[PDB]
């Protein structure tokens, strides 16, 4: 509310105006690039905010319930993206992101995003075209092979 | 604590109460308020109004 | 490693680490995909006989 | 240091404080897990800054 005053002190009619600051948005699409035994997942919000971030949490089950996400799953951190890889991590087995956004006002619900890694084709072994050849092979291949 | 004030010539009493501090620290940071309540009650003969 | 802000630097802390112990996992994948054209020369024409 | 002052000008007795900026607090641990070729190292404070 503003309200005019004059050189006696005397205040005016008032004249009001209403405003709202509100938690981020919950972003609007993930992104999910399987890799080598890893994932990176970068949120998309529908509107870009230079205030936010968002938090990153892992899931190797999926849970129905988005409330237990503090409790029921591991906090991985907050960033614009999570490059997500572990010895743990493997493919063919899908992969529960649930993200949010954070920013100093308040925290957003979370999205779900149902990732999984690299097939682990020849994309990953035309890499190795003519290179293995004497010593990778295991004992028993190489006593099989001599003979 | 109580402290039978007794006194002779007092027309009102002020108290001063106050918290030490009312954060709420939960897992990294963003704590949040913690909504303390206290009571301040009369002799009243024997009923601690 | 050390923490740094826009006041001052920490002391150093130590952390030994170490890389992958070279499992079967990161070859479990491989089940079945190494075939005709990965492996080296002499070891093609010491399978081809 | 705190001093109250009237309409006149005339200060009054001060009050004093006293606080501290420091530098922050080297880390309490270091999660290392192990990669591919690789590690990642995650810091982590006995408190949150």
């Amino acid at each position: 509310t503003v309200r005019a005053v004059n050189a006696w002190g005397q205040q005016g009619d008032p004249a009001s105006v209403s405003f709202r600051i509100a938690a981020p948005a919950a972003p609007s699409r993930i992104e999910l690039t399987p890799g080598y035994f890893q994932i990176t997942a970068t949120p998309h919000l529908a509107v870009y905010d230079p205030t936010v971030q968002f938090e990153f949490w892992f899931s190797e089950k999926q849970i129905a319930d988005i409330r237990q996400v503090e409790t029921s799953t591991r906090y991985l951190g907050t960033a614009l993206y999570w490059i997500a890889a572990s010895i743990n991590i493997k493919p063919g087995h899908d992969y529960y992101f649930y993200i949010r956004s954070v920013n100093t006002v308040g925290k957003s619900a979370f999205v779900e995003a149902v990732g999984r890694a690299s097939d682990d084709a020849e994309g990953y072994l035309d890499f190795f075209k003519g290179k293995i050849t004497e010593s990778h092979l295991g004992k028993e291949l190489l006593e099989k092979v001599e003979l | 604590i109580t402290r039978t004030i007794t006194s002779a010539n007092i027309d009102r009493l002020r108290f001063t109460f106050g918290v030490q501090a009312l954060v709420e620290t939960t897992s990294k940071g963003d704590r949040n308020p913690s909504e303390v309540r206290l009571l301040v009650q009369i002799q009243r003969n024997g009923g601690w109004v």
